[PDB]
């Protein structure tokens, strides 16, 4: 968010059984808050980020699926199979992040555990961890945001470079790839 | 086949605060 | 004497359900 | 539920702060000294006492969680007060930092032993004393995390 240091917390709203029933009915009456949403399909659990009034995540996780809302299942707004992107209209009550304009290379990744990991940009869609971590830690964090020192969105977490069970580098989808998915079509 | 569901949230906007109650 | 804790501060800004 | 990283501590005399980094609650020697912390099971002895670096440490109490030390080397620091206000600070050395907005001395009083965070929210150091000229503070003085990390390897 706007200025100050990036700090985060996590709140669980549903259990395994509660998730399964609302996945099949597609009806979710629960109240929504925050910028980042912890998503699930029962079988797999990951992350979703709100940038520009739209809730984005990875295609390798959600596919061509619908999101559960208070009015029933909501169809996707954007689907970009090649850039590994998916988008639905941001749920009522969620806050959106503004794309980065400062061009900084000191990125900060937010995990599902609500921890903030320091990342250094090493390319257009590549960055390296300042402290190498085990692969288990990064699991469930796909679709999560990479923030700049101001707390603005640089990109969404896609894949980790794993050698022996430890990850030294991360792979992401940059914010400019989102805006060209908005300007494209199908 | 089934829908994607929201099982939780993460808020970035939380500013430092004193924990309420005694 | 001892050092007592008179309050706590959360950095994350977590409200408590 | 809900654990704090920063504790608001008090002696019979003054009132200051205490920050949990790596399973241990740290604060300034000029506030606690060789004192013990109160717990429902009795007084707890200090795990570390470094009189030279103005450091004191006891094991982390109940209702607390630890801050991870900074690994990004950023110079854009942020001070957290006893009132929970965040002050932007620029690093001007190993243990020195300047305020972007010069505040009166009262504003910083009792915020000693508090943390100085980097943009990731990770701990860079502990607020020790404020640099005062005429009653207004323009800069701050701190104990960096690498001093805490060596005092542990001992
Ligand atoms: O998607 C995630 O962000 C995530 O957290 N996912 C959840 C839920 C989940 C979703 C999809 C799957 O896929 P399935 O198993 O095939 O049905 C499983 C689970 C989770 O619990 O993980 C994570 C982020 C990583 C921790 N995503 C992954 O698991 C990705 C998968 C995608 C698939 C599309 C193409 C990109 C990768 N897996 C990895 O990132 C994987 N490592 C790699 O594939 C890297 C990719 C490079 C492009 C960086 N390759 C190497 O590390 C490598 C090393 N040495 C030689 C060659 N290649 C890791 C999980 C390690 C196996
Ligand atoms: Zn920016
Ligand atoms: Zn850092």
């Amino acid at each position: 968010q706007m200025g100050a240091p990036i700090t985060a917390y996590a709140q669980q709203t549903r259990g395994l059984l509660g998730c399964i029933i609302t996945s099949l009915t597609g009806r979710d009456k629960n109240q929504v808050e925050g910028e980042v949403q912890i998503v699930s399909t029962a079988t797999q659990t990951f992350l979703a980020t709100c940038i520009n009034g739209v809730c984005w995540t990875v295609y390798h996780g959600a596919g061509t699926r619908t999101i559960a809302s208070p009015k029933g299942p909501v169809i996707q707004m954007y689907t970009n199979v090649d850039q590994d992107l998916v988008g639905w209209p941001a749920p009522q009550g969620s806050r959106s992040l503004t794309p980065c304009t400062c061009g900084s290379s000191d990125l900060y990744l937010v995990t599902r555990h609500a921890d903030v990991i320091p990342v250094r940009r090493r390319g257009d869609s590549r960055g390296s961890l300042l402290s190498p971590r085990p692969i288990s830690y990064l699991k469930g964090s796909s679709g999560g945001p990479l923030l700049c020192p101001a707390g603005h969105a640089v990109g969404l977490f896609r894949a980790a470079v794993c050698t022996r069970g430890v990850t030294k580098a991360v792979d992401f989808i940059p914010v400019e790839n989102l805006e060209t998915t908005m300007r494209s079509g199908s | 086949k089934g829908s994607v569901v929201i099982v939780g949230r993460i808020v970035l906007s939380g500013k430092p605060a004193i924990i309420p109650k005694k």
